[PDB]
């Protein structure tokens, strides 16, 4: 499935499950 | 068209873009979605992982304690001032991560979010002539552009650097605007006072006719929510304008005849504020701002008897301009001894 | 004669233009499918 | 001399409040 | 000696478009719209224009005085 | 009705004659873009000159550069 | 098809949607605890903020020549 | 469908503020915790 | 004047730009002008035509 | 010569006269501060 | 006192002041 | 009947009256000039250009005259040292009434094209009524356009036949109108190489005469008809306004920053001469050509020119202004009357000070006096009380090289700081704040003000860009839209 | 100068000026 | 009330116009020298 | 600065002379 609406999802909710890995992460460092 | 032309490739390409769909491409997607998507996707690249401890000297990230409040995308140092920092230009020669360090990922937004609000009104156009209608609509979203294009690109092209731009951030406003009360005492230049006058009077024609049409509804129900007796393809209109102008009339004293004008009054209002803000900002650029009364200046220089609000207004300007300037200003290498600096007593 | 500053300028043109005529070329393949 | 200047450009404006609500051009239905 | 690439005194044949509406007092000013697919007519020279003479810019016989003359 | 004939209207008369003819299909509209695309590529020469953003060896753009 | 409602109930958008969001998660994890992603776009760690030759925060002060001076802010 | 729409809302706003309270749970303690 | 030496003695001793209320009420405005500006522009861009166009549209 | 079929006129009613009068007052209540400064 | 700052704040109200009412004096006349 | 903000649309239907509008227009833009030009030559001061120069009198059109070679009035005098031998038919006076009976000529071709609009050049044959043909009167304007764009290039400032163009030095200490010659290779593009001028008119004059010729024999494609709208007489109107603004970004960005065709000595320095410090590296350099010979202080002093000190002061940087402080520089602060001198600040043992400048941001800098390597020594504290700093408790001297204090000392607890307050602003300087009245708070130069006038008409412009375009584009719906356009649903 | 001098002559030619102009173009527009 | 039946129109041609200007600037031309003295 | 007043009330005077004559209220007969 290539669709526009499917992209225009994609393209946004792919990077942002992504980069909460990371700030989820960055609660976790010490000083 | 009526004589019988041939179709091109181009004729064909438009009719893919032009079709109807969840989301609305055009041509003018072409010049959006890859501008608009690059640019709050390098904003949220920005706060997230990368540093400004190189061009500012003050932390910025995620990824370095920083919250949502206090995370920006910051502007670069003013070295460069006026390069458009070019990831392969010579300020960068293309290492991406020395490339961030400058500062340059400010300009890679900036520059991105202005062909994305041309593109964005561009949209605008094109969906109205395709239903046909007046575009108003797009008139009106040149206010916000003549906001974005004086406040972030004429201002730094008119002072010493891209430094002294905003940052992509929400404390970083915050220094921006309380650096033009003490250095240029913005709150004086009556651009910006026809600017408040559009927000705060735009403000009150929201709440206004949003309640008056609200409380002369026409009782077309039989349940007490009033929100589903509405067939939107009905003749007749949903509320009284022969009740809701004789209640402002004897309320307030003067009130609106005319739902044309009514709604186009509520475009006027914000879009001219807005506009009369933009140009207040331009002698900003130059540094032509309206700090000073000359005939009270003089006054209070001759006299310590008199004072009024504004020379207690100018004390204070004098409190934000000798004391932050030691921080906001790294490039001017400047130190203070703690006598040079104004205080009051203890 | 050529600089570093020019050969990086003038790979910025021909970057320019794989991205807007891969674009033109992204459409006319999709436009041709229907 | 602008003290006066002012407080005419003043009660000038409360003057046209005064007209714009008791002199209205009177709005007529239908 | 047959060299014309580029079409250059091709009859290139027109088509004419009517004017359209300014008619300020009126509901809708629409668009000019196709009236007619005329054909290049080249070297009328007339000379109650003296300083347009010929009927085309592009005509065969107007390009062969423009060589010589060049 | 008529309008109003002069000597210099009859004069200037061919040159505000033809109003309306178009060519058909697309015409020099290709070749038209070539251009376009050529004098965007000149400002951006003029720019990155001017904001010293590419660098030439000839020129070296201050005040200095104005006296030889 | 797929007016939107169907799409969140059925059990195909499921077996997708449970082993793909976690793997993009993980991975999103691995990014940062790592150390990669202070190396891939070049933040200091907090040990790495000051080095011996500076004490204060840096400073550039020269246009063309920025790539070689922030090399040497930088510690390495 | 197969699944019904409440019950999705729910685990998926549970995770949601489940997740909001780690980000003020992070604000106390680890970096930026003023300490 | 007054008011605005008020607006500064206020955030010296208070800061009111770090305080989700002053937040709320800023997103109030900045909402509310764009909620009448993006309003009135659609109802003033489908009105039906019944004047001339030498004539306003007000009537 | 020929009489010219564009004439149009023009006309100003009173609630609008009333923002006409209200807008030049206002700024001149604002500027006139600075102009005499 | 600016002496130019009395009367160009008097040019300014006069002049727009006077095209108002041309124009209205002339509707109401219809 | 019309609102008042359509009254001047019933010219867009018949195209004579547009000419008697727009010769009208253009009466009123020279009838300003010729009113600007004479306003401001009958109040003009050329006694002393050193020092009271041209552009710190607070001028506006008198350097685009002097700009294309316009040096001599009928009143004798000149700019750059001398008197007129003779001034000839153009001066300033008589430019000035050049306008003018140009002005009163384009008034009356106003008054004929209003009563006999009504003419057969404009009822086209094959239908007999107004129209216009839109792409070939470009190509009459774009030929003539070019063709005085070509002829001011090969004549006028190549000095063929006309005088040239103001050049000068690279520190405005000197420079007049000669002819230049154009340069061609890449040298052409530096904005501060007056060469670029003349290649650049020569070069664009033949492109505009060639393109000139394509438009007149050339007819649009109907695709492109219909996309641009060229029937209407307002998509040109909607791309003019479009254009000029896209001029008026540029000519003013160059003003701004300064280029070859802004010359430092007609318009005052830009802002970025003051912080670069492009003035301070030429001060300090001159001094440096003669010590290294072998001097005193107050030789080498006295050797650079009093011009070049004048440059280097703050209250002439046009971003120290304000926005409603009218008029004149000279009534900011006085005609300036004589240098005063270089201060020279030394310690109790002798150790030079140095004073801490003052950017062109905080209304009022505090002073300082850092030592040789830039660390604070001495100041004016705020307060007095706690204080260790102070230059009581260090005993800083002044003595000036040159000017008027030449080889003098002062000690005193007042005027030392009453210099080194002085000091901030570059160089210091003797005025007389009683010839105009002056209140003693700096103004903006003629730099400053026409920059500001043409970055607001532009952003102006560009909504007048945009309702101009929404309008050809929306014509046909201008008067609200149709009764069903229920079509439109999904 | 008289700074009075200038602005009673101002108001003396535009407060009539303007008196003639509003009787005259509601004249003509009959 | 009852609309008054003494409504009368005013009306200034354009021959009383031109008395009228050149009457107040030529008088205007005269007095203004004793004005500035 | 009353040199450049005193020639505006001259010129201006001269206006109206001059659409007193070419742009007057043309005499109809009868
Ligand atoms: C169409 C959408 C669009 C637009 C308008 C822009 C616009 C911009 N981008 Mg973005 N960008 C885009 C898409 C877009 N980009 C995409 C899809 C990507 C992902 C790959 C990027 C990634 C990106 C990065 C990483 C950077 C930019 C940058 C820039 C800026 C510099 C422009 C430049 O130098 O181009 C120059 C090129 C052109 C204008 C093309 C002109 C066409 C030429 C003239 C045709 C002739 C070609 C011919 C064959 C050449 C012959 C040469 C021969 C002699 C060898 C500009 C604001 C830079 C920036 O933001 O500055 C900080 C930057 O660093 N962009
Ligand atoms: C080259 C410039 C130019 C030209 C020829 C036109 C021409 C036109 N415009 Mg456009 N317009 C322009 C620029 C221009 N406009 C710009 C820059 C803007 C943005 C501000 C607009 C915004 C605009 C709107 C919103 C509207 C027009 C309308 C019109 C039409 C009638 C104008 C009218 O009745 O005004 C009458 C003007 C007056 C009665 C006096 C106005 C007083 C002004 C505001 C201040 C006094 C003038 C000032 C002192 C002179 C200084 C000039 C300055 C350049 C230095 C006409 C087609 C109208 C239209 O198309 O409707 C059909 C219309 O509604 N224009
Ligand atoms: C022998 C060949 C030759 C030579 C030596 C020159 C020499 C020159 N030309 Mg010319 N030119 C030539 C041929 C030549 N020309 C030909 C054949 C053409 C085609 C007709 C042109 C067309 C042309 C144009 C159109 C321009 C020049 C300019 C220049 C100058 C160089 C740039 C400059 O001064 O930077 C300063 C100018 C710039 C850096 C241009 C900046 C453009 C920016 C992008 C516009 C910004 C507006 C935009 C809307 C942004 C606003 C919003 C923003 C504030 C946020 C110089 C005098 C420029 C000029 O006028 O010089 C002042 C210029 O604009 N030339
Ligand atoms: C008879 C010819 C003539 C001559 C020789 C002059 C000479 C002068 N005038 Mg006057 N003037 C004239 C006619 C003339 N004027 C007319 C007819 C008007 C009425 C509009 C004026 C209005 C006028 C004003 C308002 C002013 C002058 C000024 C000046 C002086 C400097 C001009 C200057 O630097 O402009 C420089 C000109 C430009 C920078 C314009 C460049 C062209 C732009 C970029 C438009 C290009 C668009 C075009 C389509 C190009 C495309 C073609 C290309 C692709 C080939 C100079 C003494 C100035 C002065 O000093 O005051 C006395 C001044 O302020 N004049
Ligand atoms: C801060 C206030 C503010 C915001 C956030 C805002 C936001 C928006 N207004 C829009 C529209 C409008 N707003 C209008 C009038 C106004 N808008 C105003 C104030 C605002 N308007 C005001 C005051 C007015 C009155 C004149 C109109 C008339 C419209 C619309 O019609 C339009 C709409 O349709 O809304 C639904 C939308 C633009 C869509 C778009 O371009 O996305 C695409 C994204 C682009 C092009 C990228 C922009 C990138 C920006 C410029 C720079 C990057 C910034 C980062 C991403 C974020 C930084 C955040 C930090 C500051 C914390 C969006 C919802
Ligand atoms: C690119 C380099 C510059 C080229 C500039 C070309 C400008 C003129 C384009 C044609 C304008 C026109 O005819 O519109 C005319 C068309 C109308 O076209 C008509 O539409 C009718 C509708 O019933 C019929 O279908 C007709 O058959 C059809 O001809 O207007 C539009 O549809 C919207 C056009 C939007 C603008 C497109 C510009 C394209 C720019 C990008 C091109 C490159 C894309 C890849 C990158
Ligand atoms: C037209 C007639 C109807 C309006 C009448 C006039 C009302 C407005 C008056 C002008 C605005 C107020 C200016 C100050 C008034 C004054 O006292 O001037 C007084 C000043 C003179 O000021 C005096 O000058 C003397 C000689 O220099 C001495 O220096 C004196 O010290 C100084 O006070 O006159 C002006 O400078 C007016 C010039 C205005 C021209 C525009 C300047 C700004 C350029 C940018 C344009 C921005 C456009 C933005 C568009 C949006
Ligand atoms: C606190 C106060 C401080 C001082 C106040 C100073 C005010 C200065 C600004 C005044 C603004 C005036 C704007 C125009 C008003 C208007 O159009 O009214 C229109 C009304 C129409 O009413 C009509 O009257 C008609 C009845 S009849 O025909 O008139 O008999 C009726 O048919 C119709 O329905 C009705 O609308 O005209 C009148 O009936 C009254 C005459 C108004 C004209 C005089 C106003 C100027 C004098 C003001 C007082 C002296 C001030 C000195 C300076 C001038
Ligand atoms: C040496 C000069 C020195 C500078 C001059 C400065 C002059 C200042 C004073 C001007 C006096 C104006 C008084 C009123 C004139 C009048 O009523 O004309 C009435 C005429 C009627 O003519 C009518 O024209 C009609 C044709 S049509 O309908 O107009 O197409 C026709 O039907 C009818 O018969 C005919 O009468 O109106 C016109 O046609 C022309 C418009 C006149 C209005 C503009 C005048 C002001 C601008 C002057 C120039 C700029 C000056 C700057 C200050 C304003
Ligand atoms: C720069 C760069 C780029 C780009 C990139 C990108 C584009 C990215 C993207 C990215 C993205 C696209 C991202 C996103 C993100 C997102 C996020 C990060 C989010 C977050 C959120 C949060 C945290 C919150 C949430 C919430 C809310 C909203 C509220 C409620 C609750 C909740 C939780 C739900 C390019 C390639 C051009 C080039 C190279 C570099
Ligand atoms: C008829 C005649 C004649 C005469 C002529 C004349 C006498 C002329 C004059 C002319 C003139 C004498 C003109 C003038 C003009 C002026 C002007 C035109 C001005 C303008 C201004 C403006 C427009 C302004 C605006 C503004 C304001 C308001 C403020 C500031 C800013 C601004 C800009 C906004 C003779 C004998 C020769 C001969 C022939 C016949
Ligand atoms: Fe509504």
């Amino acid at each position: 499935i290539f669709t526009v609406r499917w992209l225009a999802i994609h393209g946004i909710a792919v990077p942002t499950i992504f980069f909460l890995g990371a700030i989820t992460a960055m609660q976790f460092i010490q000083r | 068209g009526t004589y019988q032309e041939k179709r091109t490739w181009f004729d064909d390409a438009d009719d893919w873009l032009r079709q109807d769909r969840f989301v609305f491409v055009g041509w003018s997607g072409l010049l959006l979605f890859p501008c608009a998507y690059f640019a709050l996707g390098g904003w949220l690249t920005g706060t997230t992982f990368v540093t400004s401890w190189y061009t500012h000297g003050l932390a910025t990230s995620y990824l370095e304690g920083c919250n949502f409040l206090t995370a920006a995308v910051s502007t670069p140092a003013n070295s460069m001032a006026h390069s458009l920092l070019f990831v392969w230009g010579p300020e960068a020669q293309g290492d991406f991560t020395r490339w961030c360090q400058l500062g340059g990922l400010w300009a890679f937004v900036a520059l991105h979010g202005a062909f994305g609000l041309i593109g964005f009104m561009l949209r605008q156009f094109e969906i109205a002539r395709s239903v046909n209608l007046r575009p108003y609509n797009a008139i009106a979203f040149s206010a916000p552009i003549a906001v974005f294009v004086s406040v972030f690109l004429i201002y730094p092209l008119g002072q010493s650097g891209w430094f002294f731009a905003p940052s992509f951030g929400v404390a970083a406003i915050f220094r921006f605007i309380l650096f033009f009360q003490g250095f240029h005492n913005w709150t004086l230049n009556p651009f910006h006072m026809m600017g408040v006058a559009g927000v705060l009077g735009a403000a009150l024609l929201c709440a206004i006719h949003g309640a008056t049409v609200e409380n002369t509804l026409f009782e077309d129900g039989d349940g007490a929510n009033t929100f589903r007796a509405f067939n939107p393809t009905q003749a007749e209109e949903t509320y009284s304008m022969v009740t809701a102008n004789r209640f402002w009339s004897q309320i307030f004293g003067v009130a609106f005849s005319n739902k044309r004008w009514l709604h186009f009054f509520m475009l006027l209002v914000p879009v001219t504020g807005l506009w009369m803000s933009a140009i207040g900002v331009v002698g900003l650029a130059l540094n032509l701002r309206a700090y000073d009364f000359v005939s009270q200046e003089i006054r209070a220089a001759e006299d310590p008897e008199f004072e009024t609000f504004y020379t207690k207004n100018i004390l204070l300007n004098e409190g934000i301009r000798a004391w932050m300037a030691a921080q906001d200003q790294p490039h001017e290498r400047l130190v203070f001894p703690e006598e040079v600096l104004p205080r009051g007593n203890a | 004669a050529v600089t570093p500053s020019l050969k990086n300028f003038l790979g910025s043109l021909i970057a320019g233009a794989t991205v807007l005529g891969g674009i033109a070329l992204a459409i006319t393949a999709v436009s041709k499918f229907d | 001399m602008e003290a006066l200047v002012y407080t005419f450009l003043l009660v000038g404006t409360l003057g046209i409040i005064f007209f714009s609500i008791f002199f209205r051009d009177p709005p007529r239905m239908i | 000696r047959g060299f014309d690439p580029l079409g250059l005194s091709k009859p290139s044949e027109f088509v004419v478009i009517g004017v359209d509406e300014n008619d300020q007092n009126a509901a809708k000013n629409n668009k000019g719209s196709v009236e007619a697919i005329v054909q290049a007519t080249p070297d009328e020279v007339s000379s109650e224009n003296r300083l347009a003479p010929y009927s085309e810019v592009f005509g065969l016989a107007r390009f062969r005085e423009c060589e010589l003359i060049h | 009705e008529p309008g109003l004939v002069t000597p210099l209207g009859t004069l200037l008369r061919p040159l505000n004659s033809e109003a309306g003819k178009v060519l058909p299909g697309w015409g020099t509209t290709v070749l038209m873009a070539v251009f376009i695309l050529l004098f965007a590529a000149f400002l951006l020469i003029i720019l990155e000159i001017y904001n010293s953003s590419l660098i030439l060896d000839d020129v070296s753009m201050s005040w200095e550069t104005l006296a030889k | 098809e797929r007016p939107f409602s169907d799409i969140l109930t059925s059990i195909r958008y499921w077996v997708i949607h449970s082993i793909t969001v976690p793997a993009l998660f993980i991975a999103g994890w691995l990014f940062v605890s790592t150390g990669l992603a202070y190396d891939v776009f070049g933040t200091p760690r907090p040990n790495e903020y000051f080095t011996e030759d500076r004490q204060e925060a840096p400073l550039i002060t020269d246009r063309f020549n920025a790539l070689e001076q922030v090399k040497k802010l930088s510690g390495n | 469908g197969r699944i019904p729409l409440w019950l999705v809302g729910t685990v998926v706003g549970t995770l949601a503020i489940g997740l909001l309270a780690v980000f003020f749970y992070g604000s106390y303690v680890g970096l930026g915790s003023s300490l | 004047s007054g008011t605005f030496n008020f607006m500064i003695v206020f955030q010296a001793e208070h800061n009111i730009l770090m305080h989700p209320f002053h937040m709320l009420g800023v997103a109030g405005v900045f909402g509310g002008s764009l909620f009448s500006a993006m309003h009135g522009s659609l109802v003033t861009s489908s009105l039906i035509r019944e004047t001339t166009e030498n004539e306003s549209a007000n009537e | 010569a020929r009489p010219n079929p564009n004439k149009q006129v023009v006309e100003l009613n009173r609630t609008s006269l009333y923002w006409g009068l209200l807008l030049i007052f206002v700024l001149a209540v604002l500027f006139s501060s600075y102009i005499f400064n | 006192v600016n002496i130019y700052g009395l009367t160009a704040t008097a040019l300014f109200i006069i002049i727009p002041t006077s095209f108002l009412l041309i124009l209205y004096v002339k509707t109401a006349s219809t | 009947g019309l609102p008042w903000y359509r009254v001047h649309t019933v010219v867009i239907n018949d195209p004579g009256r547009l000419i008697s509008v727009h010769l009208m227009h253009t009466a009123l833009v020279s009838g300003w000039a010729g009113s600007m030009a004479l306003f401001e030559i009958s109040v003009f001061d050329p006694s002393d250009p050193v020092l009271n120069p041209m552009w710190r009198q607070g001028m506006f059109v008198l350097p685009f005259m002097t700009r294309l070679g316009i040096t001599q009035s009928w009143g004798g005098w000149t700019i750059s040292g001398e008197t007129a031998t003779n001034p000839g038919i153009w001066s300033y006076e008589g430019v000035a009434a050049a306008h003018i009976i140009l002005s009163g000529a384009l008034f009356l071709a106003s008054v004929w094209h209003w009563t006999y609009w009504d003419l057969e050049l404009f009822r086209d044959p094959r239908t007999g009524k107004t129209a216009l043909d839109l792409p070939k009167i470009f190509g009459i304007h774009l030929f003539l356009s070019g063709l005085l764009c070509f002829g001011f290039g090969a004549f006028h400032v190549t000095g063929v036949f006309g005088p040239g163009i103001w050049v000068s030095d690279p520190y405005g200490l000197t420079g007049r109108v000669q002819p230049v010659a154009p340069s061609w290779g890449a040298d052409g593009f530096d904005p501060y190489n007056p060469g670029g001028i003349a290649s650049h008119h020569i070069a664009a004059g033949i492109l505009g005469v060639l393109a000139g010729l394509f438009h007149l024999c050339v007819r649009p494609s109907i695709r492109l008809y219909f996309g641009l709208s060229m029937g209407s007489i307002e998509t040109v109107l909607s791309s003019s306004i479009a254009a000029v603004f896209w001029a008026a970004f540029v000519v003013a960005g160059t003003m701004w920053y300064g280029s070859a065709a802004t010359p430092i000595e007609l318009f005052g320095p830009t802002r970025y001469q003051w912080d670069q410090g492009f003035f301070q590296q030429e001060i300090q350099k001159r001094v440096q050509a003669s010590l290294a010979e072998g001097a005193s202080l107050s030789d080498a002093w006295s050797r650079i020119p009093e011009k070049l000190a004048f440059y280097d002061y703050i209250g002439n940087n046009p971003a120290k202004g304000g926005l409603f402080r009218t008029g004149a520089m000279n009534s900011g602060d006085g005609i300036a009357v004589g240098w005063l001198g270089h201060a020279s600040f030394k310690d109790q043992e002798g150790r030079e000070l140095f004073v801490r400048r003052m950017p062109t941001f905080f209304e009022t800098f505090p002073v300082l006096l850092l030592d040789k390597d830039g660390i604070v020594r001495a100041d004016v504290p705020f307060r007095k009380a706690e204080s260790k700093y102070s230059i009581e408790q260090v005993g800083v001297s002044v003595t000036f090289y040159g000017g008027e204090l030449d080889g003098l000392t002062f000690t005193d607890p007042a005027t030392v700081k009453k210099y080194a307050r002085k000091a901030q602003l570059g160089e210091i300087f003797e005025f007389d704040r009683s010839t105009l009245q002056s209140d003693g708070v700096f103004r903006s130069s003629p730099r400053g003000w026409f920059t500001f006038g043409h970055v607001c008409f532009a952003l102006l412009f560009f909504f007048g860009h945009i309702w101009h375009g929404a309008r050809t584009i929306f014509r046909d719906v201008f008067a609200g839209i149709d009764d069903d356009i229920n079509d439109q649903v999904e």
